[PDB]
RNA sequence: UAGGGGCGAAAGACCAAUCGAACAGUCUAGUUGCUGGUUCCCUCCGAAAUGUCUAUCAGGACAGCGCGCACGCAGAGAGAAG
RNA sequence: AUACCACACACAAGGGAUCGUUUGGCUCCUGGGACGAGGAAGGGCGCAGCAGAGAGCGAUAUGUGUGGGAGCAGCAGCAAUGACCACACGUCCCCGAAUACAGCAUAGUGCUGGAGUACUCCUUGGAAUUAAGCAUAUGAGUAAAGGAAGGAAAAGAAACUAACGAGGAUUCCCGUAGUAGCGGCGAGUGAACAGGGAACAGUCCAACAGUGUAAUUCUCAAAUGAGAAGUUGUCAAAAGGAAGAAGAUGUGAAUCAGAAAGAAAAGCUGAACGAUACAGGGUGAUAGUCCCGUAGUGUCUUCUUACAUACGGUGAGUAGCUGUGCUCGGUAAUGCACAGUGAAGAGGUGGCAGUGUGCAUCUAAGACUAAAUACAACAGGAGACCGAUAGCAAAGAAGUAGGUUGACCGAAAACAGUGAAAUUGUGUGUGGACCCGAAUGGAUCGGGCCCGUCUUGAAACACGGACCAAGGAGUGCACAUACACUGCAAGUUGAGCAGAGGAAGUCUGUGAGGCGUAGUGAAGACGGAAAGCAGUGUGAGUGCGACCCGAUAGACUUGUGAACUAUA
């Protein structure tokens, strides 16, 4: 029967951890990730605005982008040992 | 309106309000979007398209300001607002030009000589913290209204008197009804400058004539 | 009246600026007045209280007392003064902290960099006073 | 629908319709003032605005009224003894599209 | 309603201006003449090198039989405009002569 | 091998406790002539369940009967006598 | 009724309402609009003396330099041989466009790819809904899906309007106008020139380059040589500047004492003092003079911007035509395409089909362009906004705890305040369901069926309701309208926009348009009664979620599923 007794046979596992996004959604037989479309070059279309804002720029650390803004503020000064190269250029 | 919600329909022994689709949390099966629901949407949400300002005819604005100015020289009205004028010799007050004052120290001595001491004291003693939620929204302290000084020509006296509590300043040419009738009751006490007092004849004209300064207006 | 529009007059903003202060701005919170004599001995009118300096308590329970500053709590803005304490049920004694502004300085601790700190402030005045 | 009225015709059916409010009106006025002021310093002795011709308005309804136009014609400028390069240097506006068809209109602009 | 009160006769009146005559531009300078000559010359060489197109042959054939009204209808359908047809017929006629 | 599509020794069976057209999310607060509900006090006036037309018969509109503001004013839900 | 059941009051339990408070939210305005092969955005894993989560940082996981200067929150230890902070730099593990790759250009060096996409441009393209049914039409060229760029983007100097006594690039605001018209002429749709302003700026290529010599660009050498591109055509000139704006930071006046009372005075009482500073915040109760500021004044650093040569009148599978499909208010074709057909050098247009002829106005099939205009992330300032069941989902380690096979889905919890009601125990009183009227020392007497709701008709064998708290439903805008109130009146008006002003307020100009000052007809045409305009509000109609809640269904996606079950 289709209820409790059929639950006993459910011991196989079709999805594993995706290497691009972490989300335990890589379908091994299809060769595709259901969250991010790996191995396609572009990321997947997200279903709605609510769901996509959960993965935008600024939801993580933004390491490089923050440093760039501080350097731009300072006038891109560079390493002080090498000022002469900068000044010539 | 954020959540994914749907009605369960009849046959489940429950009211047919929309409910939240979820699992693993106590939030499953709770009642979603309606105005009678916790965390739902308000009835007729407030909206930016409301009409904030109001029109008034220019002819009424001109007439109201004229009869507000008039009331500043009837003792019954001035006393009625709550300005105290027991010690003042006569109304209206007109200060001369050739006031060479630059310091607040000497400025107060002048105002005391015109009899204003009791009025000024009445303002200083008044400061209190407002009752209600307004004290959280940048409206913390309340003070009583005092004298308004009206000038027309630029003078040092303006920056000598301004730090004294309850003193207020405006030019005659752009004198406003909010300053002339606070709270919608008329008869504010006014210190005129000699130049400003003479200018009232150009501004409002003469009875059954037309003002040159206010085109299309007659008294 | 304030005529500069870059400075805030919001109650919410002024309060956050107080409690979340750090660095030099935190040091400004620990300032106290000098006595009349010291204001002739030195140019300064007020300084940040440090251990070892001598203070008169001018407000509160311990009014009129005099003593040496033992400790400076920067996180919970309080100073501990020698001989200002309460006794528990146990008989054990706990120093009670006083807010900086309720103190007045009577003698300065001149250990370490204090003499240079004072010099730096006096010069900063004269630089603009004489102009 | 009941009673006597002028029959409705109110066009609010389209759900994609945008609304425009004007809360910025006093502030944008203040910015336009401050831009003119600083522009006036950059060319201090000279007026901020150029000289423009007088032309006659268009239809039967406005024939009897005169108005400012875009620029003087090469013929107007020449008749008054100037050259085009000089006129520009002295703050006169120029429009080479306009034509002259009357004696009166020419005489006034000279 | 402030519309449709005057008659058409009175709407046609006009104010008495003084007009300026138009400046005629008839003189054509030496260099402009040579320019035009060279363009017209170039048009000869193309016709000499490459000859007539199929519908031009069919058209000129009808002109020899004096089938004037047939040629007119034919050319109208090829070029679209009755003006272009009238012009092209006149150019073809002159070529044959 | 995937949704107006699959697969079926054929029962409209089965396609993640869902199938005479799956699930997720959005358009969308889809529509409702139909059912349920609609939050303080006193004072004064006070109905209708009928006619005409309607894809009209559990609905509308127009007229008839209420109330408010009222320019004004010799009238009357009763009798006599021809 | 000894002990059960009910009610009242006092005390103890049980719960978290109410009042007082808020380093959070929301809305409007101003600035900003800064990513990546020099490896981004996003994911994982490591790093502390005792260290889980979160924050910070990369095996250099608190290093160097500059400016300052006192502690490191617990315990043990450190610190003028520099605790801690601020500015810049150095170092920067593994996965990921992920590349020892793909496509492509140059004499050579190289460039693209992924992320973001609120606002702008280019394609593709619904249905619910309204018509009280429905098929053309509407919603709507909207949603959805794809491509691309910048701080704005697009557009832009007439193959343009107009018929006046004419004007003169583009964009934006007021207006013509809910008009001319389109439409099962139904429902409904719907522009342009004028007239008043903001801001203003014009120019390039081809046609068409010295022939007494390619005079032109590049490479190596050298101080004057070799070589590459190119005759299928290269080559058409100036430095230069002070202004303007935004930030950062220094300084910065003036008070003491007292009875009563309180844990504590800044309150209250007396006596003083400052002010170009009485904006606001902190201190053990309500502070101009106790602390941080404010008015007024100094310094410094960045950014933006500016003079030269030569020319005209023919830019083709184009304009147009026939057929066809979509589109627009565009109507015997407004714009865009596809197939046939296909010009002239002279052509295009003048809101109704054709043919002819004068007249007016322009010059298509190649390119560039400032200012005035639009709006997320991030930063700053304001508010007749909300005050922990509200305001963002989120005032704490919130897109978290936790959940789906998957796409995706998603909470609660403020103060160690106050401490209501439901409900429970103990004590003391009064009754046997309770309400209204009237009383006794005391038995009781008389009257009353359970509320809300549809209904001719409810106590009903009609439906909803166990009990208490808190939340919980006729609102906002546009357009005509009748009434009440106000100013002026043959007139009336806060259009936008300019001038003044320590300013989202107020005052003053310039100056359109609209409606009114009289009507009749389809129109040509004619002409002869009746106070209006603009506001502040109330009743009422129509369109938008439209008093609040509620279908079975329809469509769209470059979204997901054969772990159960079917077949090869
Ligand atoms: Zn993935």
């Amino acid at each position: 029967s289709k209820g409790t007794p059929s639950n006993g046979k459910k011991n196989k596992r079709n999805h594993t951890t995706c290497c691009r996004c972490g989300s335990v959604s890589f379908h091994k037989q299809k060769g595709k990730c259901s969250s991010c479309a790996y191995p396609e070059k572009k990321m997947k279309k997200m279903q709605n605005r609510k769901a996509m804002l959960k993965k935008t720029t600024g939801t993580g650390k933004m390491r490089h982008m923050k440093k760039e803004r501080i350097s731009r503020r300072a006038g891109y000064p560079g390493n002080p040992i090498l000022k002469e190269i900068r000044n010539k250029i | 309106m954020r959540h994914s919600a749907k009605s369960w329909g009849t046959g489940r022994a429950m009211a047919r309000v929309p409910r939240v689709r979820a699992g693993g949390t106590r939030r499953a099966g709770q009642g979603a979007n309606a105005n009678f629901c916790r965390g739902g949407r308000m009835f007729a949400p407030t909206n930016v398209n409301r009409r904030w300002n109001r029109k008034t005819l220019l002819s009424i604005r001109r007439y109201a300001s004229a009869m507000a100015v008039a009331a500043t020289s009837i003792p019954a009205y001035v006393e009625g607002r709550g300005h105290r004028i027991e010690q003042i010799e006569n109304i209206p007050l007109v200060l001369s030009n050739k006031i060479d004052t630059e310091k607040t120290k000497e400025g107060i001595k002048i105002l005391y000589n015109l009899g204003l001491k009791e009025e000024l004291d009445k303002v200083e003693e008044s400061k209190n913290i407002r009752a209600g939620k307004g004290k959280w929204r940048n409206r913390r302290y309340v003070l009583k209204k005092g004298p308004l000084f009206v000038y027309t020509s630029e003078t040092s006296f303006t920056k000598a008197i301004r730090n004294i509590p309850g003193v207020d300043t405006e030019r005659v040419e752009n004198l406003s009804i909010l300053d002339l009738a606070p709270g919608g009751q008329a008869g504010r006490l006014i210190i005129w400058m000699e130049d400003a007092f003479e200018k009232l004849t150009e501004i409002y004209g003469e009875m059954n004539e037309e003002s040159k300064f206010k085109k299309g207006y007659t008294m | 009246m304030k005529f500069n529009k870059n400075v805030t007059a919001s109650r919410r903003k002024n309060r956050k600026a107080h409690f979340t202060s750090i660095g030099l701005e935190r040091t400004k919170l620990m300032n106290a007045p000098l006595s009349k004599d010291l204001k002739e001995e030195y140019g300064i009118k007020r300084i940040a209280v440090r251990p070892g300096d001598m203070v008169k308590v001018v407000s509160g329970e311990f009014k009129k007392k005099e003593g040496v500053v033992m400790k400076v709590n920067r996180h919970d803005i309080k100073i501990e003064v020698e001989g200002c304490f309460v006794q528990k049920e146990d008989g054990k004694k706990i120093n009670k902290g006083i807010h900086p502004s309720n103190l007045r300085i009577i003698k300065l601790s001149m250990e370490k960099d204090r003499a240079e700190i004072i010099n730096k402030k006096v010069e900063a005045m004269k630089s603009e006073v004489k102009a | 629908m009941r009673g006597n009225q002028m029959l409705p015709n109110n066009h609010f059916n389209k759900g994609s319709m945008k609304f425009k409010n004007w809360f910025n009106q006093p502030m944008r006025a203040l910015k336009r003032k401050e831009v003119r002021e600083q522009k006036s310093k950059i060319c201090y002795p000279n007026p901020l605005k150029k000289l423009r011709p007088v032309v006659r308005c268009c239809s039967m309804r406005y024939n009897k009224k005169v108005r400012l136009g875009r620029g003087f014609t090469k013929m107007e400028i020449e008749k008054a003894g100037m050259d085009i390069k000089y006129a520009i240097s002295v703050g006169i506006a120029v429009d080479l599209r306009r034509k002259n068809k009357n004696e009166e209109g020419l005489e006034e602009n000279v | 309603m402030k519309i449709n009160k005057l008659n058409n006769a009175s709407k046609a009146l006009s104010y008495p201006v003084k007009k300026l005559a138009k400046t005629e531009k008839a003189p054509l300078t030496e260099k402009q003449q040579r320019s035009k000559e060279l363009k017209k010359f170039a048009m000869s060489i193309a016709r000499e090198v490459g000859g007539l197109a199929p519908y031009e042959l069919r058209a000129t054939e009808l002109l020899r039989r004096d089938e004037d009204k047939r040629c007119k209808k034919f050319m109208k359908k090829r070029l679209g405009s009755l003006k272009m047809a009238k012009k092209k017929i006149e150019l073809l006629a002159e070529e044959m002569r």
